């Protein structure tokens, strides 16, 4: 466990995760300890500058969007559709194959309704 | 330094003192405890970790500092199937 | 104390209750601290004896003090 | 990170099978004389005790290394002694069949909140219990079995009985089984064990039945070498010995009464090994006819000192410490910025001299003895954070202690003036406190280490924060026999002491430059100094106390007060104002011990740093 | 309005290991003697920040 | 995938460091005691983001220090069994192909890369299908499903991820898209 | 809270000695010996 408690988790998506991690590289500008990133942080952050396939405000908007949706897109699921961004009902299958609930072929265009909104367009 | 000895540090009030002479002089014995368990938890040299006996290695287990004497003591009311729950209070 | 009035030792107050380690020490007493002990059900403290046959501050004299400090700066 | 509480309690099967690092299987010890490592009961991952360091995991070498318990799984359940008669007392107050009390909703509404009154008083809480248990005893008919008649119970050593009912008017006796017991106190519902003596999640009743018995680290079990081998070692083979032939036995074919022989042969083995000293249980000795002590016979069964000499021209908190003693204990001092130059001219000193040291701790922790080598190269590079081990230095916290040890008055802390010669010397008005004198007692010296100790010693136990006895509204620490004498020569009607006289021995004192030596009473018989003035020039400007000294009594009562509803015309009822000694001398009542009226006024009203001065400026 | 004995002892000594273990300490400068009596002379000026959180 | 810790904990700032505000000191050292570790339950601690509220400071007999009671926040990474992820291939190898997928990498074993008979070119760096004439190099983009974690020590490096490629929408983007059509 | 108590939360001594003056530091017994410091009037 880190520390005596944990009072509260959220999942989070690469893009938000981008942002917080240059953050923590920035800050280094330390001075007194300097505070290098550790390698697989460094690696992480590289990982996250590629794949961030969203800027950090929208990808947040488009968390929350997806999980006011359904009741069956939770927050880890909603991180996960905004990190992989499916594109149809074949991407909508594999990242719902080993969940709680498959989307029928409906509702699976609705998500990707919403999703074919946000898409960086460049 | 016996009985009236400690009395007279008690009269005065000298804890720190005590412990000064008695033990932190000695034998101080470091064992872990585990917090909701209350059993003495276990390092382990050679893969360096601890995991107490009834928490499986996830639970976080706190240090306490004591006599030597007292962990014996724990054992062999344990070994007595007498079970000291040792009620950890925070630092 | 307790309703009557009781010898200071043994028979009275020193044989009264404490804390279980107030009497495991109590000489080598068969008939006691295995008595005492046998009869697992709880166990407090804050005593004295206890603390210093266990390694701890007694909670007499500073003890009983605790500290405080804003560290800024 | 230190104990709060302990919770005691007992032991379930769950934790001594959890808690063990290895099943214990096979009933033997080392063997022998060569090669002492075995599979069951020694080094199978369980400790280390031998040059070795081979073990459970956690590797751990032979020096500093937890002993690991172990368990052995009992092939039959077994009483343990120690709840006999507490198992007893509950299986005859508690319903077969049904697990209640024997009590009516109203008897256990009533007696919980009679419980609770009592909920912390040891001595108080087993009348109710006992009282409770018999009138469970009486009763036939408990209100959750739609009563079936239950059979008085009978014990002992650890056997239990029940005369049943088959027949009609008969009253045979079913034998008890430990699994039987244990099974049938396995329904007691938690509910019903408060109004008992046991616990729902502490101390549940079934377990007081052992079913896995937990094996004692190697550590608990040193092998005394000459091996002498450890008694419960040796008991511990004999139960394994016997319980593998019981499982053995189970196992294969059941003729029941052969399984009978061997279960309470087990239970004879482990009521041993619990208690060997037990009553009605046959004391398992060891071949020679001496009895093996078990558990139950386990846990059962920087200082000097020298004389004293007397010192009045060192400060009342002082002790004289003999340099010799100074240069052997030492104290942990960390170099920081403001001692950086000292402990390193104390450390390049060397052992010799006498501001020196003996040894130093680097961060790392190693010590380093100053002895060999040479400090030169060792007293390099310190850097702040290391820690010298300088000789006692003047003004050091010190604990002096003469026994036997009577008050808390017995122990004071003082401060090391470091002298030549070898006995520590003791100011003289501390005397009463230590309740030593001189013909050839010797007392003890302490030098404590951590700065939290000294400082605590000082702040609390030094000498002149205790010139008054906690027993009597009264001064221990005062003049004892020439101080009073001296008192008297001092403060006498006719005391006129020479100018060579007073202005030479002032300085046993200090306190003069301008407003304070002046300005000679007496020019009359010759220009001279009343002893009455001189001992005035002491006090403060504002202590006026007067009371009746030793020598108003007889026909010399006398009276003649006069309040202020200045000429000097009086003897006895001393009297000083403002410092100034008008009337009285000084004596047993006015100084010393006991008393109660002028050192214990300054004490009160000014009680440090005015008190030592008074005290030590008035011997001398 | 102020303290008791033992809070006194217990504070200086705090304050005393503090400045041990590094830690520097306020207004000093001309000095040269032990961290206990640093603590002391702290204390002499009333600039020790340890505080006795008292049970009330 | 990623989470977010609020957690309340206990710090001891050192007396040493008394000349720095508790939320910046504080800060430090638990990131000096926390940050390059794996805890099992929540994961990779890849960095305490901040201390956001510290209580009062308490002294305890025998350190000196300085204990408060903190609450800070932190990032952290569980890699999940059967979650679906995309990453870069990070390294080649005669038995095996690593896969960056974050803070760490999984291992996708041969026979878990396409549905075709692979083999692995000696020669240069890369894998080779008998029939399809798929390849996969150094650089590049899969996406793959994790298979398998083992989890050893809290030291990232000894804890290894098991993942595949063999399964209906899975693999290099360009099959993935070709495939679609 | 001034009171003396036995280990186990026992109220053994409703303010110490009644008064709660140590003995250490009263006049002979007295709560403070009120006619001195009535004198203590220069
Ligand atoms: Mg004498
Ligand atoms: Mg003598
Ligand atoms: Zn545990
Ligand atoms: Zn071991
Ligand atoms: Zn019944």
């Amino acid at each position: 466990m880190i520390g005596r408690k944990k009072l509260e988790e959220h999942y989070i998506t690469i893009a938000e995760a981008k942002e917080l991690l240059e953050r923590r590289h920035a800050e280094g500008l330390a001075e007194n300890p300097e505070e290098p990133m550790f390698y697989e942080a460094r690696v992480s952050l590289e990982h996250a500058e590629r794949f961030a396939k969203l800027k950090p405000e929208q990808a947040r908007e488009l968390k929350e969007k997806l999980m006011g949706l359904f009741d069956w897109i939770n927050e880890r699921i909603a991180a996960k559709l905004v990190d992989i961004l499916p594109e149809d009902y074949l991407d909508i299958r594999v990242i719902f194959a080993k969940e709680e609930y498959m989307p029928t072929p409906e509702e699976a265009e609705e998500i990707i309704k919403v999703i074919d909104e946000y898409r960086p367009l460049e | 330094f016996g009985e009236m000895e400690r009395d007279v540090l008690i009269g005065h009030g000298a804890a720190m003192l005590l412990i000064e002479r008695l033990l932190e002089e000695s034998d101080k014995t470091e064992v872990w405890v585990c917090e909701s368990c209350g059993h003495l938890a276990l390092e382990d040299k050679r893969r360096g970790k601890v995991y107490c006996p009834v928490c499986g290695e996830d639970e976080r287990i706190s240090k306490v500092e004591m006599s030597y004497a007292f962990k014996l003591l724990l054992d062999e009311l344990k070994a007595m199937v007498i079970r000291p729950s040792l009620r950890l209070k925070d630092r | 104390l307790d309703g009557v009035i009781r010898p200071i030792g043994r028979h009275g107050i020193v044989g009264e209750k404490a804390s279980v380690l107030a009497r495991a020490a109590f000489e080598i007493t068969t008939q006691h601290l295995f008595a005492a002990a046998e009869r697992g059900e709880v166990d407090p403290l804050n005593g004295v004896v206890e603390n210093v046959l266990i390694g701890q501050p007694v909670p007499v004299g500073t003890g009983i003090v605790k500290l405080a400090m804003s560290l800024p700066l | 990170k230190v104990i709060g509480s302990i919770e005691f309690g007992i032991l379930s099967p769950q934790e001594i099978r959890k808690m063990s690092a290895a099943e214990i299987t096979v009933p033997d010890t080392y063997d022998d004389d060569g090669y002492p490592i075995e599979g069951g009961l020694m080094d199978k991952r369980l400790g280390v005790i031998d040059p070795g360091l081979r073990c459970e995991t956690c590797g751990a070498r032979a020096g500093e290394c937890p002993g690991h318990f172990g368990h052995i799984e009992l092939a039959r359940p077994v009483i343990h002694v120690g709840f006999a008669k507490t198992i007893h007392r509950v299986l005859e107050s508690t319903c077969r069949e049904c697990g209640r009390i024997k009590l009516t909703d109203e008897e256990i509404e009533e007696y919980m909140q009679k419980f609770e009154v009592m909920g912390d008083r040891k001595g108080a809480v087993d009348k109710l219990i006992k009282e409770i248990h018999k009138k469970a005893k009486e009763r036939m008919v408990c209100p959750h079995c739609g009563a079936p008649q239950f059979p008085i119970k009978f014990e002992r050593p650890t056997i239990y009985w029940e005369l049943r009912k088959d027949e009609e008017g008969n009253e045979y006796k079913h034998r008890m089984m430990p699994s039987e017991v244990r099974d049938r106190l396995e329904k007691i519902p938690d509910k019903d064990l408060p109004l008992l003596g046991l616990h729902p999640e502490k101390s549940r009743p079934e377990w007081m039945v052992l079913t896995v018995l937990p094996v004692p680290p190697v550590t608990m079990r040193p092998s005394i070498t000459l091996r002498a081998e450890d008694d419960l070692t040796h008991k511990l083979v004999d139960i394994i010995r016997i319980n593998n032939r019981l499982k053995s036995n189970i196992e294969a074919g059941a003729p029941q009464l052969i399984i009978e022989d061997l279960w309470d042969l087990l239970q004879y083995h482990v009521t041993t090994y619990i208690n060997n000293e037990t009553s009605g249980v046959p004391p398992a000795k060891h071949k020679s006819g001496r009895p093996l002590k078990t558990l139950a016979q386990r846990l059962k069964g920087f200082s000097a000192r020298t004389v004293i000499s007397p010192d009045p021209m060192i400060s009342i908190n002082e002790v004289g410490v003999p340099l010799a003693v100074a240069m052997e204990l030492t104290v942990p001092e960390k170099v920081t910025e403001f001692n950086y130059e000292k402990l390193k001219q104390r450390v390049l000193n060397g052992p010799e001299k006498y501001p020196g040291a003996n040894y130093v701790i680097d961060p790392e922790g190693r010590r380093i003895r100053l002895m060999e080598s040479n400090r030169e190269l060792i007293a390099e590079k310190l850097d702040i954070g290391w820690t010298v081990e300088r000789h006692l230095e003047d003004g050091d916290v010190v604990l002096f202690n003469r026994q036997p040890s009577l008050h808390r008055m017995s122990i004071m802390a003082h401060r090391v003036r470091v002298m030549p010669y070898r006995t520590f010397r003791l100011n003289l008005p501390v005397c009463p406190p230590y309740n030593a004198d001189f013909d050839g007692d010797e007392m003890n010296l302490h030098v404590p280490q951590t700065e939290e100790a000294q400082a605590e010693a000082k702040i609390l136990m030094e000498v002149q924060n205790h010139i008054i006895s906690p027993r009597y509204g009264g001064p221990l620490i005062a003049g004892i026999q020439d101080h009073i004498s001296g008192g008297y020569l001092l403060t006498r009607e006719g005391a006129y002491f020479t100018r060579y006289e007073v202005e030479q021995m002032l300085m046993f004192a200090g306190m003069d430059v301008n407003e304070l030596p002046e300005p000679d009473k007496y020019e009359n018989g010759e220009p001279l100094w009343s002893g009455k003035t001189i001992f005035s020039l002491l006090l403060p400007d504002d202590l006026t106390i007067w009371y009746r000294n030793k020598l108003c009594d007889e026909p010399e009562r006398c009276e003649a007060l006069e309040k202020l509803i200045r000429k000097l015309a009086y003897d006895g009822f001393v009297y000083i104002q403002n410092g100034k000694l008008l009337s009285g001398a000084v004596d047993k009542k006015a100084y010393g011990r006991e008393d109660g009226k002028l050192l214990d006024i300054i004490v009160r009203e000014y009680g440090v740093e005015r008190a030592r001065q008074f005290l030590d400026q008035v011997t001398k | 309005f102020r303290y008791t004995r033992f809070e006194k002892a217990r504070i200086i000594g705090a304050r005393a290991l503090q400045i041990a273990m590094g830690a520097p300490v306020l207004i000093d400068v001309p000095e040269g003697i032990t961290p206990l009596q640093a603590a002391l002379l702290e204390f002499e000026k009333g600039v020790i920040p340890i505080t006795v959180i008292r049970p009330s | 995938m990623y989470k977010l810790l609020k957690v309340k904990d206990v710090v001891r700032i050192p007396p040493r460091m008394f000349t720095m505000d508790p939320k910046e000191a504080a800060k430090i050292v638990l990131r000096e005691t926390y940050e390059g570790i794996y805890d099992r339950d929540e994961g990779v601690v890849l960095a305490i983001l901040d201390v956001e509220e510290i209580s009062e400071g308490v002294i305890v007999p025998g350190d000196g220090a300085t204990y408060h009671e903190a609450i800070f926040n932190v990032l952290v990474w569980e890699p999940r069994n059967q979650e679906v992820v995309e990453g870069e291939v990070v390294e080649m190898m005669p038995y095996g192909a690593f896969i960056r997928i974050g803070p760490m990498d999984g291992l996708v074993h041969i026979s878990q890369l396409m549905d075709d008979y692979v083999v692995f070119d000696e020669k240069n760096r890369q894998f080779i299908g008998k029939e399809t004439n798929r390849v996969l190099k150094l650089g590049d983009y899969v996406r793959a499903r994790i298979i398998g974690v083992s989890v050893k020590s809290r030291v990232i490096r000894e804890n290894k991820i098991n993942m595949t490629m063999r399964q209906p929408g899975l693999g290099k983007f360009e099959w993935i898209e070709k495939e679609k059509k | 809270d001034g009171t003396v108590r036995d280990p186990t939360g026992i109220i053994v001594q409703f303010k110490y000695g009644e008064d709660g003056v140590d003995p250490m530091k009263s006049w002979q017994g007295k709560t403070v010996d009120v006619d001195r410091v009535i004198v203590r009037t220069l």
